[PDB]
């Protein structure tokens, strides 16, 4: 309020800053004395915010009128108390967050000056939180509760205390301290300060509303992820996790709208996905925890709880126990052989009554695709052909779970629920295709057999007259289903492709929705499908979905073969104008090779190239993202072929799991010596504008495009092309810039010699570089050019590290912004002796300096 | 067994707080099954799972240290007490209920809380016999460890506390007299004297 | 809890000779025989013992007080030790003589059970904590400790770790009154921190160092002398790497560990003082060198380690720079890789959205 002495603290020393600051301290009691003093001392209806506000402020502003003795600490030990008190009332909820900011940021400030202060409140606020959650304990464990309390720490004598009437009011201030805590973990964190905060965490959560659980669930993950947790917290965290997990499905909607999120981030987090993060735990625990997981499972669960969400964390549990914890840890082997095979008796029993079944995706999977590594080796013993039928009971009552489906759907659209049924056959599709491609080792000398031709040809039958007599009213997710089992059915036939007409029908339905309401041309005449497929097309054409367009035109551009090729590059080109750019994406990602199946293994589409000219940047992106092998499609015949593109590393939300494969060359990947007469239809891309992603994924495409074209080949249109790259360097977007100061590695690893012209080039580009840099004086421009040039020296092999080194060693004559310091060390990868190797050229580097002097 | 044996035990830790009528209830067929179960008799424990008898001398123990044998009434089940404390000494051998260690922890422990007792109690008969138990077990494994003129009170500290005890008493008169209650301190020292005459003449056998 | 049954019967207590509890017992093959039989019924008697603990079960009430989270008592456990101290010496019999491989083994898988046991309970605690006359076994892993440092043997990898684990859990099992107790620790800290050790066991002895720099009289024991002083060995050694395995993981494990430690030093009230920011500079340009090129969202655990770790190390550094206005001087030789720093974290940190307003104040103030 005396804000001139209140900013000039003045001739009051560091002994009388104390006392000139009390003063102050009194006014803002005076403030908080009456307007807090109590709680419901005006109807919050929620003027009084603008209090705290004013506390927050002051705090960010004027250190001194909290801090700079003892004084002090009493102080906020008095204000602290202030606001406890208003921490417990429902009514004061509104302000309760405020609260969380108000007593957070104020151990903050208390840590940028005075610590040991902070360490001491700190510890005082500890104490207290201790002594509440045993007073929970005593309270829910039957004992006295006495509500007229104290709490008595914050002591302050400057001169109301503290005291929780009710659970209200406990529940309140440890959800209040427990978003304090959540927030000042890491100034708080020690050692031994560790298990306090474990011992509290697993207090509140074995006893506590379901909110102050999700609460402390939520601290608890942040804690692990901090330091870890020890053994002597380990088993009540255990214990209370377990049981929780058990008292989900006896759970409401609303508790699920509390545990939903924080329990997958805690189960996510402490069940990683990353190898030798089980040695982190000791395995009675592990074993606990699979017993429960197989009791909920085995308890119908999955289809008695709500929450996708937390099935895909129950999932990916699953997954962890599955693959990435090893047999012989856990238990010994027998047991998790047991257990796995009855959870996945369970999985197998859920999926025909769910609509999205892909979280079931993993889990099954891998347990196909451990059991057929494991099988493949035993019998690696001693080609060697297998059969998987009579292996594994899981497959085989898979295949029998399946049948039983398509053909209870056989019987009537009505006595089965399409959608989930279809889902069904369509995973277990999915699962056929990822196991008998990956799974085979042979791809990895042992061949598997899988699921029939005859059923794939009984679904296909079947798919079509339910969607053709479908009502008009699911057709919609019917479409999808197909889309999904198409694109099974085409991952499995690109890894070895079926007979023809199977493979000729299929292109029908796949072109379905444009076949019959606007073609009536010569493809269609010459095409057998189309004539049986009329009506069905007139029934379904305009009822196709842009997005199920789109991945269906991507399954076409897939579809190999000397098969209807004609139609199919036609349908591509239409639907490279198709005014959807969803569709506009599939059309690039399909015609990229689409194209090389046509003809004219030479170019790039002159039509592509103009329709990615224009906008929708999605496409230029997914372009470029092509173009790195499109650079090997003009070149030995692509040979088709996936990564392991398996679903976990994906994000799961897997649309056409076909739309993972990058191709390659026949045979003979001769250097393909591209003269980039084609890179320039390709590189326009990069006009200094488009947006930085796209720029992004091309500097990551150079990778692989490197070794594939040729340099000395054409060394003016060459160097015109490298000159269009190095406008990188000065881009304004700055990832980019240091994404290519990346892969100038991978270029100079492609680059035959180190010729003169280039390295002419290389010092003209670069100096013009830091030339704009200076003149611009953009130090960020600066550090990523420096390390552009590290990148390209550390990889350079000849003349161009000196040159490198050379402009490192003028920039160590610099300013602050001198990265040299990092970089002409790392050129080590014998600074005396690497001098001696240039130490005439370094001198001369000095001189021109000198010309100063 | 294991089920017979928990309620058992939960029966007699919560017997103290058993009332006069219920108490009456359990004295006698109690007293009788518990001397039927675990006779002096031995080889008749042979019956019987060690790991039962480790965790009945656990509560026992509790029990004694629980302050029972001066607060509970029944001189039957304090008779009873006594009698399966006899069992676990004599009748018994160690190691096969556990190791010895702990059995000395244990009878150590009850032993002190009988020593606790005797000023109190008016009739402190039933105290006796485990006492002796104990006291002739300690001066044979002594005079045998001797043999690998000797003095007792400073080897066991049972058997120094009780006679410490017993001069507590025998002041604990001289000075208040005859307001110092004029019985049940006299039968305390008369059992010290009992004790020490009993094992003056048993325990003897110039070492 | 009763989970003590579990840990000692699980069945690799190490990875490797597949050496459990039973297969130290059952070994007819310092106490001469006489007590080897008798240290073995107590062993499986003390097994039942804890088989049953009736005590932890409905809260277990007087499961509470000091000794941050309290230790189940687990009084059965307190029969196990003669054995393990029977081992123990054996070992240590073995040792103090100017073979051994074999009866190391059993002293190592001992010391993994003594580990468990002061893990999960509290009366074996009190016990060792308390009577100097320090309970047979405190004795016989000191006179061992240096025995497993200063030998660089093929098997002195091991026992070191695990007599450490043992240490620091009992340091943090217990409580802070005892810790003088440890004071013994500080006559062999400085050979467990010779560069000629490997990352798992400087780690720690860090932790060591801080649990009882908790205490009083205690901090000094850190640097009360100048010299030497128990640091910048710690420094010397986070800077230049003495180990050769030296699983980054393991170094991020170690730096974040000495951050902890230098932050509980500071705010619990040598020439040391010195040496420190020059490795916490070395320490921050070997991070920040790290995560910048791969930029964009850390979703790799290491990645995020190391952001809590440089936070941690600013907020720090803040502090120091609040201290020893020479800071400046003494960084002269690192200014360069200060300043090729301090900018880019500055941006980094601005960038994450759990900013503080003291690492925001502390990037400013620099």
């Amino acid at each position: 309020s005396m804000i001139p002495a209140l900013r000039e603290l003045g001739s009051a020393t560091p002994e009388e800053y104390n006392t000139v600051v009390q003063k102050p301290r009194q006014i803002l009691c005076q403030f908080i004395d009456r307007i807090l003093t109590d709680v419901n001392v005006v109807a919050v209806e929620l003027t009084s915010v603008m209090l705290l506000d004013f506390i927050q402020h002051i705090m960010k502003s004027s250190p001194l009128m909290f801090v700079n003795k003892g004084s002090c600490i009493e102080f906020s030990n008095w204000i602290i108390t202030r606001l406890l008190r208003i921490a417990a009332t429902p009514s004061c909820h509104l302000l309760h967050k405020k609260i969380c900011e108000v007593i957070c940021s104020l151990l903050f400030l208390f840590k940028s000056k005075s610590p040991a202060i902070f360490g001491v409140l700190t510890k005082e606020l500890l104490q207290l939180f201790e002594d509440l959650v045993y007073l929970h304990r005593r309270n829910v464990m039957g004992h006295a509760v006495e509500w007229p309390v104290v709490m008595s720490r914050f002591l302050s004598q400057l001169d109301a205390p503290l005291q929780l009437m009710s659970m209200q009011n406990l529940e309140f201030i440890e959800v209040t301290l427990l978003m304090v805590l959540t927030r000042i973990i890491a100034i708080v964190f020690f050692r031994r300060q560790e298990l306090l905060l474990w011992q509290i965490g697993c207090v509140l959560l074995e006893y506590g509303s379901p909110k102050i659980k999700s609460l402390a669930i939520s601290f608890l993950t942040e804690l692990f992820q901090l330091g870890g947790l020890p053994a002597q917290p380990a088993s009540t965290f255990f214990s209370s996790f377990l049981e929780l997990l058990k008292h989900l499905v006896e759970m409401d909607t609303d508790q699920l709208k509390l545990y939903e999120e924080p329990l997958s981030k805690l189960i996510k987090t402490l069940f990683p996905f990353e190898a030798e993060a089980y040695r982190n735990i000791e395995p009675v625990y592990l074993n606990m925890l699979l017993e429960k997981l197989c009791v909920m499972f085995e308890d119908g669960v999955l289809m008695r709880l709500k929450s996708d969400l937390l099935k895909a964390a129950l999932c990916h549990l699953l997954q962890y126990f599955l693959k990435f914890v090893p047999a012989g840890y856990e238990s010994a082997l027998q047991v998790r052989k047991v257990y796995v095979r009855n959870i996945c008796k369970a999985l197998l029993d859920v999926l025909g009554i769910e609509v999205d079944a892909e979280y079931l995706l993993g889990p099954l999977y891998a347990a196909l695709k451990m059991e057929s590594m494991e099988i493949i080796e035993e019998i690696q013993c001693q080609i060697k052909h297998v059969d998987m039928n009579q292996k594994s009971i899981l497959w085989s009552a898979l295949k029998q779970k399946a049948e039983s489906l398509q053909i209870s759907l056989e019987y009537s659209g009505l006595k089965n629920p399409v959608i989930e049924m279809l889902e069904g056959i369509a995973v277990v599709l999915q699962l056929t295709a990822l196991c008998t491609v990956h799974c085979s080792h042979q791809n990895m000398s042992v061949v598997i057999t899988w699921m029939s031709l005859d059923f794939y040809t009984k679904v296909l039958k079947s798919c079509r007259s339910l969607l053709e007599s479908v009502q008009k009213l699911d057709l919609e997710a019917t479409i999808d289903k197909v889309v999904k089992i198409y694109d099974a059915l085409i991952y499995m036939q690109v890894n070895s492709s079926f007979e023809d007409h199977i493979l000729e029908d299929l292109c029908g339905m796949l072109s379905l929705p444009w076949i019959y309401s606007h073609s009536d041309d010569g493809c269609l005449k010459l095409t057998t499908f189309a004539a049986n497929l009329l009506t069905l097309s007139c029934r379904i054409s305009d009822s196709y979905s842009p997005q199920a367009q789109s991945r269906c035109v991507f399954l076409l551009t897939l579809f190999p073969r000397r098969i209807f090729l004609e139609w199919r590059t036609a349908v591509y080109n239409w639907a490279l104008q198709s005014s959807h750019e969803v569709i506009r994406a599939s059309c690039v990602s399909g015609f990229f090779i689409l194209l090389q199946q046509q003809n004219s293994c030479n170019r790039v589409p002159k039509i592509l190239i103009d329709k990615v000219k224009d906008d929708s940047d999605i496409v230029k992106k997914e372009f470029a993202s092509i173009l790195g092998q499109l650079v090997c499609t003009l070149h030995g015949m692509f040979y088709l072929t996936s990564s392991l593109t398996e679903p976990f590393s994906e994000h799961g939300h897997v649309d056409l799991f076909c739309r993972n494969l990058k191709a390659t060359s026949q045979h003979e990947c001769s250097s393909s010596q591209l003269k980039a007469s084609v890179c320039k239809p390709f590189l326009f891309l990069l006009k200094k504008k488009i947006p930085s992603p796209v720029k992004l994924a091309f500097i990551d495409n150079l990778h692989h495009l490197c070794k594939h074209l040729d340099f000395r080949e054409d060394e003016t249109d060459v160097k015109a092309v490298l000159g269009t790259l190095l406008n990188l360097m000065e881009d304004p977007d700055k990832d980019v810039r240091v994404a290519f100061s990346g892969n100038i590695k991978h270029i100079l690893e492609s680059l035959d010699s180190e010729d003169g012209f280039i390295k002419e080039l290389f010092v003209l580009r670069m100096k013009e570089a830091y030339t704009h840099a200076q003149i611009s004086r953009n130090n960020e421009l600066k550090d990523t050019l420096i390390l552009t040039t590290g990148d390209i020296g550390r990889a350079a092999k000849g003349d161009l590290v000196p040159f490198a080194l050379l402009h490192l060693l003028h920039c160590l004559l610099s300013k602050s912004a001198s990265v040299s310091g990092a970089a002409y060390t790392e050129i080590r990868a014998k600074l005396q002796s690497f001098f001696s190797q240039y130490k005439k050229p370094i001198c001369q580097f000095l001189v021109e300096s000198l010309h100063s002097s | 067994a294991s089920t017979f044996f928990s309620s058992f035990l939960e029966l007699l830790k919560h017997l103290v707080e058993m009332d006069t009528d219920q108490l009456k209830l359990y004295e006698e067929p109690l007293s009788k099954l518990i001397k039927t179960l675990f006779p002096f008799e031995a080889e008749a424990y042979r019956n019987i799972e060690p790991v039962y008898l480790n965790m009945l001398l656990e509560k026992l123990c509790v029990m004694f240290e629980d302050g029972v044998l001066m607060r509970l009434k029944s001189d039957l089940l304090k008779a009873a007490l006594c009698h399966l404390l006899q069992y676990f000494l004599k009748f018994v051998p160690a190691g096969y209920e556990s190791a010895l260690q702990v059995r000395k922890v244990y009878v150590r422990n009850i032993c002190k809380a009988l020593l606790d007792v005797l000023g109190i109690e008016v009739d402190a008969e039933y105290l006796l016999g485990p006492l002796y138990a104990a006291l002739k077990m300690e001066s044979m494994e002594i005079i045998e460890e001797i043999q690998c003129h000797v003095d007792m009170n400073q080897k066991s500290i049972l058997w120094s506390a009780l006679k410490q005890k017993a001069e507590s008493l025998q002041i604990s008169l001289e000075y208040s007299g005859l307001k110092n209650p004029v019985i049940e301190m006299l039968e305390g020292i008369a059992v010290v004297l009992q004790l020490t005459a009993l094992c003056t003449v048993h325990c003897s056998h110039p070492s | 809890g009763s989970i003590l049954i579990n840990l000692l019967l699980k069945q690799p207590l190490i990875p490797g000779s597949s050496l459990s509890l039973c297969h130290l017992l059952s070994s007819s093959s310092s106490f001469s025989l006489s007590a080897l039989r008798e240290a073995q019924n107590l062993a499986f008697t003390g097994l039942n013992l804890v088989a049953r603990n009736e005590c932890s079960r409905d809260g277990d009430p007087a499961e509470g007080g000091r000794r941050a989270f309290p230790l189940c008592q687990l009084p059965g456990a307190v029969h196990f030790l003669p054995l393990v101290q029977f081992f123990i010496g054996l070992h240590c019999q073995a040792l103090q003589d100017l073979s051994v491989c074999i009866l190391e083994g059993f002293s190592v898988t001992a010391l993994s059970i003594l580990q468990h046991l002061v893990c999960h309970s509290g009366a074996v605690v009190s016990l060792l904590l308390s009577g100097q006359g320090q309970h047979p076994l405190l004795k016989m892993l000191l006179h061992l400790l240096a025995f497993s440092s200063a030998a660089t043997g093929h098997l002195q990898a091991s026992v070191l770790t695990q007599c450490l684990k043992v240490l620091v859990k009992l340091a943090e099992n217990t409580s802070c009154d005892f810790l003088p107790r440890f004071q013994c620790v500080f006559q062999v800290l400085p050979k467990c921190l010779s560069p000629e050790t490997p990352l798992p066991s400087v780690l720690l002895a860090v932790e060591l160092l801080s649990l009882l720099a908790d205490h009083d009289q205690l901090a000094p024991q850190l640097c009360s002398h100048s010299e030497g002083c128990l640091l910048l060995l710690l420094y010397m050694y986070i800077t230049s790497r003495p180990d050769r395995v030296a699983l980054e993981t393991q170094w991020l494990q170690l730096e974040q560990e000495v951050v902890w430690l230098l932050a509980k030093l500071g705010v619990q009230s040598c020439q040391c003082n010195v040496e420190v920011v020059r490795a916490l500079t070395v320490m921050l340009h070997r991070q920040w060198l790290t995560v910048r090129r791969a930029g964009g969202p850390p979703r790799t655990d290491q990645q995020r380690r190391t952001v809590r770790c440089l936070r941690d190390t600013v907020l720090l550094l803040h502090g120091l720079s609040q201290k020893d206005k020479l800071f400046m001087m003494h960084c002269v030789e690192v200014l360069h890789q200060f300043d090729q720093v301090m900018p880019g974290v500055s941006m980094l940190i601005r960038g994450l959205p759990d900013v503080t307003d003291c690492e925001e104040a502390a990037l400013d103030d620099l």
